[PDB]
RNA sequence: UUGACCUCAAAUCAGGUAGGAGUACCCGCUGAACUUAAGCAUAUCAAUAAGCGGAGGAAAAGAAACCAACCGGGAUUGCCUUAGUAACGGCGAGUGAAGCGGCAAAAGCUCAAAUUUGAAAUCUGGUACCUUCGGUGCCCGAGUUGUAAUUUGGAGAGGGCA
RNA sequence: UCUUUGUAAAGUGCCUUCGAAGAGUCGAGUUGUUUGGGAAUGCAGCUCUAAGUGGGUGGUAAAUUCCAUCUAAAGCUAAAU
RNA sequence: UUGACAUUGUGAAGAGACAUAGAGGGUGUAGAAUAAGUGGGAGCUUCGGCGCCAGUGAAAUACCACUACCUUUAUAGUUUCUUUACUUAUUCAAUGAAGCGGAGCUGGAAUUCAUUUUCCACGUUCUAGCAUUCAAGGUCCCAUUCGGGGCUGAUCCGGGUU
C-alpha cells in the first residue's frame, strides 16, 4: 500500500548508490590518498548503498546476506522474477513485491530496476527497518502459503458480468 | 546467479505457469505482424548463451512461420513422371522452420548478420522464433574482439548457406560413422569419389 | 533407521498398564498372490525365547519315547488315542516324529483347526528330541502368510530389555526376505506396523 | 498537475548499410526426363540438368557427444590404399562407402553457466584539441531484465602455506 | 633508436572446500525423402517428451547385467584442397 | 469426405477411486454369544463387569491393531459420458469502428396486501420545401473592447466499435 511504500522510499532515499561525481570526487580523495597516506583503498569509508540488480540479488539471498527484497509487479518477462517469491520464502529472507520498476529504477539512478535489496544497514535506522519488516512480513511472508493456493483471475468482462448476474437473479430469485 | 533459475523454468514446458504465459504469448504474437522486432529478449537465458550481449548492436526479431509440409507445385497434381515421383501431400521440405525464419529475417534486415535462433510458441498454425541478429557495421561490434568476427564479408547470410545453428544440422555436418553422406560437406564428398583420378604414370 | 523409533526396544515398556508377558507383534507387508506355495514359507531359529507357555503332546514309538522325561513338557503314547479326538483342548503345540505316520489321520477333525497339529508348513513331525528341545520351549516365531496381503508374527516380550532383543528383529528381517519367491515386489520391507498388544503402533 | 518508465511510431533527423554484375570452382534449396533394365511400373540415369537463394581468393570442414575394441589411436582437408570389397538391389540391371596404413599440411581455441558488490571497473555517439586507419578531456545516451576483468572441460574457482 | 610504461600481469609446488558445462533440444512413434545402412544412415513434417554417478556411441530388434569410449542440444580459426 | 491427435480453455449434471476419519454394516453347525480372517495372550479397571480356564467348532473373546468387506464425501484434485452454460483462443460480417451494457428520470399499462412488489414507453407521418459555422437560450467567470472561457441545453457509470 501507499503507507508502506512512503515508508520503504524514505528508508531508500536515505541510502542511494554513489552517482558520478559522487565516485569521481571519492576518485580525487583517494588519489590524494594513495599517493599521498598509502592507505590500501581504506581511507575512504565503508559504503552502505543499496544492493540491486537480478542477479546480484539471487546471489545475495542464495548466500542469505540480504535483510530485505523488493520487486516489482511487472517486468514482461515475468519468468524473470516468480521464483524470488520461493527463494525468499526458502531462505527466510522477508521481501515485498513493490508496485513499479519505475520507483525502484529512480531510487538506483537507473530506469529499471525490477529488484532492491538491502543486505547492510547502518545504526541509525535499524527499528525503522525492523518494523518494516514487521508490517511486510504480516503483508507478504506470511500469507504465502495461502495466496500459493489462490487461483487468480477469471473476472469476465462487466457486459458479460451484467448479464450473468441478471441471468442469476432471474432464474433463482425473482 | 538467476539464469540457471530461468533455465530450469524454461525446461519445465506443460507446467500451470508455462501453459498460461504461452497461452498469452501465443495470443499476443498472432496478433502482431509476421516478423517484427522484439525490443528485448523474451528468454534472456536462453538468447544469452546464443551470443546475445546486451548493448548497443544485437538485435532480436521475432517472426512466424507458417507450419507443416510441403505442398508441391506443378498445377493439378500432375507430376508428369515416373509413379516414382508423383507424390504432392506428404513431401516435407529437408529444411527445418527454424532456418525459413532465419533466411526471412536474413532478407528483410540485410544489413544485419543472424547470429543463431531459439524457439518461443507454437500454435498448430504457426510455428515462433526469435532471430538474434547482429549489426556488423556498428562500431561496438567492428571493435571488441570476441564478436568481430562478423564483421568479415564470408560471413554475409550465414542463414542462407546453412552456417547457422540449425544449418549445420540440417546439413547433416557433425563427426561419425553415421555421417558419411555429408561430414565435410555431401556434395563435396560425392564429387570426390565420383572423380575418376588420373595420374600420369597410370597405376 | 530403526534407532528413533523402538521396534523392539526400551522406548515402549510404561504404555501398557498389564503387569503381565505382553509379546511384541511385528507386521510385514507385501503383495502377493491367492496361492499356497507362494510367499515365505520358512519357520527359523529364533534366539531369544518369546515367552510363551507350551505343552507337547509327544505321541512317539519305541525309538524316541525316552527322550521326553529330561527336557520336555509332557510325555505321551500313541496308547492314548480316546483323549485327542473328542475332549481335550489343554495344549498350544505338539511334537510328533515320521516313525508313525499312521496315527495322523485320526487327530485331524479336532487339532488341525486351533493350530494344534501340524499339515505341511511348521516343524512338528522332527525326529530329533534330545536337542530340539532347547529350541522349542524357548518359544520360536509364527510366519504364516494369509490370503491376500499381511504377515503376522511375533518376535519378543516388551519389557524384555534391548540387549537381548538386538539380533532377534535383525535374523528375522533376513528370512521373510531371502527365502522370498520372485512372486514379491520391489521394497520388501515396504510397510512394518509394530504394536505389542496394548499400546501404540510403532512404524519405521 | 508536472515528471519518469514500458511499448510503438514519424522526420529530405545525424551517421551508416543491403540490393545488381560475374557466377569456371564453393555452401545450400528445389528437382526431372531421355537412358539402362534387350518390354515395364521399384530400381538405374541421379541425390544429376534446368530453376532459385548465398559467398570468397579460395569457400566449406574443423579442434571430437570421433575411430576403435587394440599394447589402443587422436581436430579438419587432400592423395595413394583398403576396394569394385562389407553392404544395398524386380538380390535383376546396377549402385557402392568407412576405420586402420603411407605421405602432403600441420594450429589452436572462445562464449553461456560462479556477487566486481568497499564501488559497472564497459561501450556507441556529440564536442574541444592532437604526435587525426586513431589518442585524450568533457557532455548526453546504452546498460545493471546486466557491460568489463576472471573461467571454459585438457581443467578451472575460493581460501591456506613455501 | 626514445621511453620502462610495473609496487601491474603471467607462470609453477602442497593442502582444503568445491567444480556451475548449452532443451520442444536429446530420445521416441509415425510420415516423406535419402543413403552402402540392412527391425530403419542422414534430413525434415506432425505427435509425445527427458535425464542428471546423467546423456550419446559401440551398424541387427528387445529384456537384463557389466565394459569401453567420448561429451551433444552455443561459437571462431590459416595450409595442404 | 470421415475419423484420431494438436490449436483447446472455464462453469453446471451422472459413475468410476484415490489424499483425507469414522460411524456402522457383514446370521452355513456347534460354542454365554452376529468369532469377515489373522497376531499377542492370563489378565485389566477404584469397583462393577468381562476374560484365562470350561466347552465348542474350520475358526476362543476381556484388551490393543492390520488386511479387509458394504455404506457414509462433510473436507482436495483427476477421469468417459449430460449438451448444458461460459468469452478470452480460433471463425464470419459491417461501419469515414457513433451512440453498446447497467443504473436513474419523468409519464403510463399495472394491483397495491405497505409502499411500490411490477413491465412498457422515454421529441419527427396529409406535402419531391428546410435543417451546416464549438448552438441559440439560461448560468458563472474574465476585466470589459472588439471578445474569449466553464457548466447546462444534450442524466450518470464501465472505455468491450457493434
Amino acid at each position: 500500500d501507499r503507507n508502506t511504500a512512503a515508508e520503504t522510499f524514505k528508508l531508500f532515499n536515505k541510502y542511494r548508490p554513489e552517482t558520478a561525481a559522487e565516485k569521481k570526487e571519492r576518485l580525487t580523495k583517494e588519489a590524494a590518498a594513495v599517493a599521498e597516506g598509502k592507505s590500501k583503498q581504506d581511507a575512504s569509508p565503508k559504503p552502505y548503498a543499496v544492493k540491486y540488480g537480478l542477479n546480484h540479488v539471487v546471489a545475495l539471498i542464495e548466500n542469505k546476506k540480504a535483510k530485505l527484497v523488493l520487486i516489482a509487479n511487472d517486468v514482461d518477462p515475468i519468468e524473470l522474477v516468480v521464483f524470488l517469491p520461493a527463494l525468499c520464502k526458502k531462505m527466510g529472507v522477508p521481501y515485498a513485491i513493490v508496485k513499479g520498476k519505475a520507483r525502484l529504477g529512480t531510487l538506483v539512478n537507473q530506469k529499471t530496476s525490477a529488484v532492491a535489496a538491502l543486505t547492510e544497514v547502518r545504526a541509525e535506522d535499524e527499528a525503522a527497518l525492523a518494523k518494516l519488516v514487521s508490517t511486510i512480513d504480516a503483508n507478504f511472508a506470511d500469507k504465502y502459503d495461502e495466496v500459493k493456493k489462490h487461483w487468480g483471475g477469471g473476472i469476465l468482462g462487466n457486459k458479460a458480468q451484467a448479464k450473468m448476474d441478471k441471468r442469476a437473479k432471474n432464474s433463482d430469485s425473482a | 546467479g538467476a539464469y540457471k533459475y530461468l533455465e530450469e523454468l524454461q525446461r519445465k514446458k506443460q507446467s500451470d505457469v508455462l501453459r498460461f504465459l504461452q497461452r498469452v504469448r501465443v495470443w499476443e504474437y498472432r496478433q502482431k505482424n509476421v516478423i517484427h522486432r522484439a525490443a528485448r529478449p523474451t528468454r534472456p537465458d536462453k538468447a544469452r548463451r546464443l551470443g546475445y550481449k546486451a548493448k548497443q548492436g544485437f538485435v532480436i526479431y521475432r517472426v512466424r512461420v507458417r507450419r507443416g509440409n510441403r505442398k508441391r507445385p506443378v498445377p493439378k497434381g500432375a507430376t508428369y513422371g515416373k509413379p516414382t515421383n508423383q507424390g504432392v501431400n506428404e513431401l516435407k521440405y529437408q529444411r527445418s522452420l527454424r532456418a525459413t525464419a532465419e533466411e526471412r529475417v536474413g532478407r528483410r534486415a540485410a544489413n544485419l548478420r543472424v547470429l543463431n535462433s531459439y524457439w518461443v510458441n507454437q500454435d498448430s498454425t504457426y510455428k515462433y522464433f526469435e532471430v538474434i541478429l547482429v549489426d556488423p557495421q556498428h562500431k561496438a561490434i567492428r571493435r571488441d574482439a570476441r564478436y568481430n568476427w562478423i564483421c568479415d564479408p564470408v560471413h554475409k547470410h550465414r542463414e542462407a548457406r546453412g552456417l547457422t545453428a540449425t544449418g549445420k544440422k540440417s546439413r547433416g555436418i557433425n563427426k561419425g560413422h553415421k555421417f558419411n553422406n555429408t561430414k565435410a560437406g555431401r556434395r563435396k564428398t560425392w564429387k570426390r569419389q565420383n572423380t575418376l583420378s588420373l595420374w600420369r604414370y597410370r597405376k | 533407521v530403526k534407532e528413533l523409533l523402538k521396534y523392539s526396544n526400551e522406548t515402549k515398556k510404561r504404555n501398557f498398564l498389564e503387569t503381565v508377558e505382553l509379546q511384541v507383534g511385528l507386521k510385514n507387508y507385501d503383495p502377493q498372490r491367492d496361492k499356497r506355495f507362494s510367499g515365505s514359507l520358512k519357520l527359523p531359529n529364533c534366539p531369544r525365547p518369546n515367552m510363551s507357555i507350551c505343552i507337547f503332546g509327544d505321541a512317539f514309538d519305541v525309538d524316541r519315547a525316552k527322550s521326553c522325561g529330561v527336557d520336555a513338557m509332557s510325555v505321551d503314547d500313541l496308547k492314548k488315542l480316546n483323549k485327542n479326538k473328542k475332549l481335550i483342548k489343554k495344549l498350544s503345540k505338539k511334537y510328533n516324529a515320521f516313525i508313525a505316520s499312521e496315527v495322523l489321520i485320526k487327530q485331524v477333525p479336532r487339532l488341525l483347526g486351533p493350530q494344534l497339529s501340524k499339515a505341511g508348513k511348521f516343524p512338528t513331525p522332527v525326529s530329533h528330541n534330545d536337542d530340539l528341545y532347547g529350541k522349542v520351549t524357548d518359544v520360536r516365531s509364527t510366519i504364516k502368510f494369509q490370503l491376500k496381503k499381511v504377515l503376522c508374527l511375533a518376535v519378543a516380550v516388551g519389557n524384555v530389555e534391548m540387549e537381548e532383543d538386538v539380533l532377534v528383529n535383525q535374523i528375522l528381517m533376513s528370512v521373510n526376505f531371502f527365502v522370498s519367491l520372485l512372486k514379491k515386489n520391489w521394497q520388501n520391507v515396504g510397510s512394518l506396523v509394530v504394536k505389542s498388544s496394548m499400546g501404540p503402533a510403532f512404524r519405521l
